[PDB]
Formats: structure tokens, C-alpha cells, sequence
């Protein structure tokens, strides 16, 4: 029952920065603490174990410190391949427990999304299914909230989101959310709205159609 | 180069079962504790289970106790994970991970990982059927097509149990979509109104459909 | 590479009959030969092993004989619970090989099917899919051939069959075959026919609609 | 009473993988050779694999060599069967079966059987996508919705590679139906005709769709 608490959840930084990620254990774990790197869609990679022992092959700009209940991972001079999620892990002989992960992303200025809503095509509607798409284009940071409203009632369980990686050109994110319904269900209501909340919007933005 | 490769992932409905396996290349598992770890949609890692050398100790996260089992096969180098009574929060990427380091000790980190296999548990463990009619001085047939339900079984009667002579309800067929289909038919005089009562206990659904020309 | 050959494939008999099922091996297997019973949807059950040793609990009307390449299973006085599929099996220390199975069914007179074709409902068609059903009612024996013809072209891969067990009242079989298509695909053709071949039909019977 | 129970069956597409397991009640597997047998739709039984005590010998039917693996776990009494590169003729009911008799000998029949688990392999290992348009003095968005394909990946360009600024093609999403969906969008001046070129290599499909108001 050791609880591991990693902070912060998200860190924005630039190539060349020195950054530190903290992990705190609810009780002393001596130095039984490992740090891992993970890229989206890839396996985790071990960087540091025994709190401060660098795995052979890992570059020296990574270091770890601490003992007891407080640990730190430092990257001294971020490079472009270091933007990733970092996880701490208390390991024991026959189990392990991980902190919640820290996503390290490229810092830029705040950018509000541009929002677009698209109705299902007539071709698709004919074959028995309606897909409604909402596009959030080029925003930063990534934290965005998209709610689907059908005749003013919040939808839940019938939509899926997909977010890009940080754009090669402008370090923003884009996001699509697709609300999927049957022909029949689609036909029962009139107003289809997508409502978006983001740090760079003064108030939530709604786009809709009839 | 040392490799781990998971297999067996896929889609499951809540309540269902799924088994994963992990095979390896270029090392032998026998001196290693092996583990399963999963990455949940929020991005964080959760330790799932561990199995020590010789299978002496099998440990599982509190959330999967009594539902998951881990096994190993040291002669041909496989690890297994059985997942039963699966829940929406089991949805994740599952990795097999070796515990070890350059020189083994009684407590090492996870130094080698498989690429992961995607496991998706959808929230609907049941689905009521759709019911469509099979529309008809001699002998005539009619019936009801009971399409796309899950899991089995459905029950059909006619005229709330009043019509039983000539009723044939066929064994369900498993469609490529993972949903079941069956038809129920009855032969009746060509010379009255007929209603088939579809009962689907798993989804507490009960449908009534009138079949007519 | 022992090949096991069971005959006949199907046996029709009555309660009270004495029947025999034969299994032949391509080379001597001494007496390493087992017989199993299996009901539809149930596990197999061992009856006889070592060619003639009755498993404890198995009724004495079952017996087995033979040695070498020729074996026989005899049921001396069939009862109603003996209608089932019977399988022979040559077993070895680390593998086994089964004959093709003999389905034992209740003998009756030949009965030709009555054939019905049903088009998809308008309700279903609207939601994007057409199911066409063909019914073969109360026939005997079970061996029937159902071919789907769409504008005179044989369909394959887009239909599923389902057969009942021998009817409690008249010992016949019934069979449904369902051809499943999309809205679109359905709409492309005119004539939908089901053609049925059965021992009790003088020639194949076709039922169709437009 | 002695019992065997298989788990892990389901639907697979040809080429895919699936793992089965077998657990037991009221006896221990360690003194028994354990087997997998399958019943094919024609009705006959086919022996699939055997694994002797201590895993000393693993034998498989000629039709599954190099594709199936059997394992056992004597400490917690499980047997496993991994099935890879599955084929339509693997479609069957799979049983786990104990080899044994009242007094063990070097060659016994199969005296106890599980109830079986249904495994269905459908013939389509690939499926091309359907492509639907996302229809649009300022800044405007349009795109193509690429729905229901398998397996990954699809490729999208616009104007046969002539339009690349502002193109966002999102990561595919796995739908509850087992088929993938993705959208590709581009922002263009509100004031010209736009065509998205969907390439699906696994199914040798290539679609062209014009997006317009
Ligand atoms: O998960 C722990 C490690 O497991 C693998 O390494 C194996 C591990 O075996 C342990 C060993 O236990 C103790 C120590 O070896 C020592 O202090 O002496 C004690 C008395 O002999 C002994 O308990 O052996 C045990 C079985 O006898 C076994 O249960 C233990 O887990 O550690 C040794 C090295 O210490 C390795 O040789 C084993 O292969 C690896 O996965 C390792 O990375 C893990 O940390
Ligand atoms: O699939 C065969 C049987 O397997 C299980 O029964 C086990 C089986 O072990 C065999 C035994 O081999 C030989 C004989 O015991 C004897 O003639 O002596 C020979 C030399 O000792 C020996 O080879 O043990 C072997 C390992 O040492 C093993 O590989 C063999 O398979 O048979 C014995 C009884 O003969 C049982 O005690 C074992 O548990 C059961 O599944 C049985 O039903 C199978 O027929």
C-alpha cells in the first residue's frame, strides 16, 4: 500500500532548459525507485534505477536523486528527443507501483482553437448511420474539453476523440471528436452542437447546425 | 537483440474473457521474474501482475485480484495472462516486462519490455434484439427474424403462448459481427392475426411484433 | 500417419434395433482403439477403450470388438438416448487420430421439404441491410442442398444455414438459410431465388421473388 | 465431480491470433497428459495437440504445426493453447481433454472433457475503407472521413500530393465494431476543387473523393 505521487502532471519546457520532475512516496522506500521514458505508441525505456544509477547507454544529461520519501529526476539541457512521458516506479521483489506519469511538452504561447462542426454526408446517412464531426484546430495547451449537445442535452458514451502530436511547424495540437448515431436516432432531433472549453477562450465556444 | 512480443489482444465486451501471451527472443526467461504492466488511456502505467522464478509467488494488483491469473512456461519461454470478468477500466495497452539488470539481485527494475498489445473492453455486455417480420385456401408460412442480440438466449412464442403447433425456432447463428441471429416460423392455414413474442432475458428486453401480409 | 476410416457416415435405425458401426485403420493398431458418444452441443463421452473394454458406468448394450485393422461398435437394442454421433479414435502415448464420425438418426419414410422464400422487411431495408430467408420445412433425410441465385448467378460466402434437431412429433428436420446483403447490394439486382435439392424431390425446386 | 472448463474463445479474422486456456476442478493435472481436440462444422473430431506430463513431449496435428503452441501450468492446474496465423479451417469448437483411466498406464483414452469453447475465423483478413466527405473571404475547413477499414494503416493525401499545408490526418480510432476510423482535414481560403486520395495497402484499395459544398 505505498502510494506514489508524481508532479507535475504536465511540464512545458524548451530545448536547452534544465527541468526537474518530483516523485513522493507515502512511506520510506529507501532508494528502490526507477525512472522510465515513454514515447506515444512505444514501449517504456528504463533510464535510472536505485534512485540514481543511470542505465548503461542512457545519456548523462539524465540524473536522479533522493532517498526515503522524496525523489527527483533532472534533465540538464533538454534535447528534442526528450519530449515524452516520464514515469517513476517503486519496485519490490514481487510487485511494483508507478506514479501517475509526467508529460513533458514543448512550451509555446497559448493559442485558442478554431472550431468547426460537420454534419454526416447524405451518402453515409443513406446506408443507415450518421457521423457528426467536430474539429478543434491548432490550439495550445492540449487540455481541451469538447461536449456534444443534442437539443441541449449532453451526450455521453457515443463519441470518440483523437488528438494529434505537437505539430512540426507550430507546436500546437489539433483534435477531432466524432459523435456516431444510427439513421433513426439521428432523425429524432434537430440541433446538433459541439461546445469547446479551452484556456485561450474567454468563454466556451459553441458551433452547431440544424 | 533481446525482444518480448505480446499476443492475443483485441476487443472484449464487459464481463467477457481474454487471454494474453508473451514470447521472447535471444534470452531465456527462467532466471527472471516476469511482469504484466498496462498503460491506461489517461497515459499512466499500472502494474498488473508478477510471477517470480519457478512460479513461487504470483502477485496481482488489487483491482484485478480474483479476475486475472499469470502463468509461465520456462521450457519454451512464454508468459500468460488470463483476464476474466473484464471491466471497462481494464481497457489499456498491455505489456510484458522482464525484471532484471546487468547482474541479477533480489530486487531489480524492469529492464526489457514488449511493444504492447491493445485490449479494449466495451461497456455494453448485453444488447437486445431487433425483430423483423417474415411475411406470408391451403398451407402458408410466416415468421419473425430475431437479429443482432447478445449474449444468448432469446425466447420466442406466438400469440402469447396460444400458438404452438407448427412452430419451428431455429438454433441461433453467430454472425461475423459477434451478434446472434435466429428465425422462428410457423405454418398456418391460408384462410386471424399472428404476433411473435421475443423475450431477451440478458438485456431485460421483451418485444412484440405482428406479422401480416 | 495411420488413417482411420469410419463407416457408414450416417445410420438410420429404430428403438430396439441392433446396429454396428465399423472403423478400419490403414495399418495394424493392435487394440489401441476407443469409442466415444457425442450429443449436439455437448462434450464427447468415452464408452469403450482397448477396443472392447466398457468404461465403468456405460450400459451393457454397448460393445466393441476387433484388433489389427478392423473394429466394430455394436449397440444391441438401441434406446432413445442413443441417437447421437459416435467417433472412433486410435490413441497413442502422445497423439491420437479420430475417424470421421457416424451420425445415428431415427429412421422414418422419406419426406420432401416444403420450400418458402421471404424478402427482407421494409423496416430492416431502411436501416441499411437486407436479409432474405429460405425455409425448408419438415423433410427427411437431413441431407439437403440449398443454393441462392441472384439474377441467375450462384451466391457463395454471403449466407448461413441453421438446421433443427429431429422433430419430437414427426422425426423430420427443418432448415433455414439466410442470404445477407447491404441495402446497396440488394438494390442492384432483380430476381432472388432459392433452389433446393433433396432425395424426395423428383427434380430441384426453386422459389423466387422480384 | 471432475470438471474441465475452456475459456478464451471468440471471433477472429483470418491471419489473427487467439489464446485459449483450460482450468479444472476436483483433480490435479500433473499426472496426466492433456490434449486439445476440436469439432469441426461437418461434425467430426480432429485431434489438435498434446502435452505430456512435465511438458516432456509437445505434439501437434500436421495442419497446425508452426502455428499453435500448447503449454501447461501444473502448480495451479491450467493448460494453454496459443493459435497464430489462424485460417478459416480452424473454425470449430475447441475442447480440453484429459488422458487417463482408473489406473494410469502408458497409453490411455481421453476419459474427461471440457464442454468446449466456440472459435470462429472469418475469411476476410482485410477490408477497404468507405470514404465520406466533411463538407466546408476568410478561413474554411473541409475533409474526408475514412470509416470501417482493417487492419491499419490507411494513407491520405490531397490533390494527389499537391496540397500539404494545413493538412491534419488524425490517428486512427478503434471502433467497437473492430474496424478503424480516421478523419483528414485541411484549412483552405474561403475564396478550386479538393480531392482526398485514400490508399489502403492491406486491401489493395485506392479511393478518390471530391469534397465540395
Ligand atoms: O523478483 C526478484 C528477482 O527475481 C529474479 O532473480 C532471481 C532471484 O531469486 C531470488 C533468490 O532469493 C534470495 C537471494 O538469492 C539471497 O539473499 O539468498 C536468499 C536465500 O537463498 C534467497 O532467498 O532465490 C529464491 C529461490 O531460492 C527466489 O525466490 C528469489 O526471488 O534473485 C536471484 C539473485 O538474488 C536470481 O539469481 C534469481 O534468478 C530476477 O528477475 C531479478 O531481476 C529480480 O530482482
Ligand atoms: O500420455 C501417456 C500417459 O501419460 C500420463 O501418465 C503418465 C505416464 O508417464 C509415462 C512414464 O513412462 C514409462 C512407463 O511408466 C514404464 O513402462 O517405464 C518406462 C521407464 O520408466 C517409462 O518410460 O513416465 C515417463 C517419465 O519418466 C513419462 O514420460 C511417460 O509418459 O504413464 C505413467 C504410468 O505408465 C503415469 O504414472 C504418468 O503420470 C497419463 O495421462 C496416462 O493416462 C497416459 O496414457
Amino acid at each position: 500500500d505505498v502510494v506514489m505521487t508524481q508532479s507535475p502532471s504536465t511540464l512545458s519546457a524548451s530545448v536547452g532548459d534544465t527541468i526537474t520532475i518530483t516523485c513522493r512516496a507515502s512511506q520510506s522506500i529507501e532508494t528502490w525507485l526507477a525512472w522510465y521514458q515513454q514515447k506515444p505508441g512505444k514501449a517504456p525505456k528504463l533510464l535510472i534505477y536505485k534512485a540514481s544509477t543511470l542505465k548503461t547507454g542512457v545519456p548523462s544529461r539524465f540524473s536522479g536523486s533522493g532517498s526515503g520519501t522524496e525523489f527527483t529526476l533532472t534533465i540538464s539541457g533538454l534535447q528534442f528527443d526528450d519530449f515524452a512521458t516520464y514515469h517513476c516506479q517503486h519496485y519490490a521483489g514481487y510487485s511494483a507501483t508507478f506514479g501517475q506519469g509526467t508529460r513533458v511538452e514543448i512550451k509555446r504561447t497559448v493559442a485558442a482553437p478554431s472550431v468547426f462542426i460537420f454534419p454526416p454526408s447524405d451518402e453515409q446517412l443513406k446506408s443507415g448511420t450518421a457521423s457528426v464531426v467536430c474539429l478543434l484546430n491548432n490550439f495550445y495547451p492540449r487540455e481541451a474539453k469538447v461536449q456534444w449537445k443534442v437539443d441541449n442535452a449532453l451526450q455521453s458514451g457515443n463519441s470518440q476523440e483523437s488528438v494529434t502530436e505537437q505539430d512540426s511547424k507550430d507546436s500546437t495540437y489539433s483534435l477531432s471528436s466524432t459523435l456516431t448515431l444510427s439513421k433513426a436516432d439521428y432523425e429524432k432531433h434537430k440541433v446538433y452542437a459541439c461546445e469547446v472549453t479551452h484556456q485561450g477562450l474567454s468563454s466556451p465556444v459553441t458551433k452547431s447546425f440544424n | 537483440e533481446v525482444q518480448l512480443v505480446e499476443s492475443g489482444g483485441g476487443l472484449v465486451k464487459a464481463g467477457g474473457s481474454l487471454i494474453l501471451s508473451c514470447g521472447v527472443s535471444n534470452f531465456r526467461i527462467s532466471a527472471h521474474t516476469m511482469n504484466w504492466v498496462r498503460r491506461v488511456p489517461g497515459g499512466g502505467l499500472e502494474w498488473v501482475a508478477s510471477i517470480s522464478t519457478s512460479s513461487t509467488y504470483r502477485d496481482y494488483a488489487d483491482a484485478v485480484k480474483g479476475r486475472f491469473t499469470v502463468s509461465r512456461d520456462d521450457l519454451e519461454d512464454f508468459v500468460y495472462l488470463q483476464m476474466h470478468k473484464m471491466r471497462v477500466e481494464d481497457t489499456a495497452i498491455y505489456y510484458c516486462a522482464r525484471k532484471g539488470s546487468d547482474r541479477l539481485s533480489d530486487n531489480d527494475p524492469f529492464d526489457a519490455w514488449g511493444p504492447g498489445t491493445v485490449v479494449t473492453v466495451s461497456p455494453a455486455s448485453t444488447k437486445g434484439p431487433s425483430v423483423f417480420p417474415l411475411a406470408p385456401g391451403g398451407t402458408a408460412a410466416l415468421g419473425c427474424l430475431v437479429k443482432d442480440y447478445f449474449p444468448e438466449p432469446v425466447t420466442v412464442s406466438w400469440n402469447s403462448g396460444a400458438l404452438t403447433s407448427g412452430v419451428h425456432t431455429f438454433p441461433a447463428v453467430l454472425q461475423s459481427s459477434g451478434l446472434y441471429s435466429l428465425s422462428s416460423v410457423v405454418t398456418v392455414p391460408s384462410s386471424q392475426t399472428y404476433i411473435c413474442n421475443v423475450n431477451h432475458k440478458p438485456s431485460n428486453t421483451k418485444v412484440d411484433k405482428k406479422v401480416e401480409p
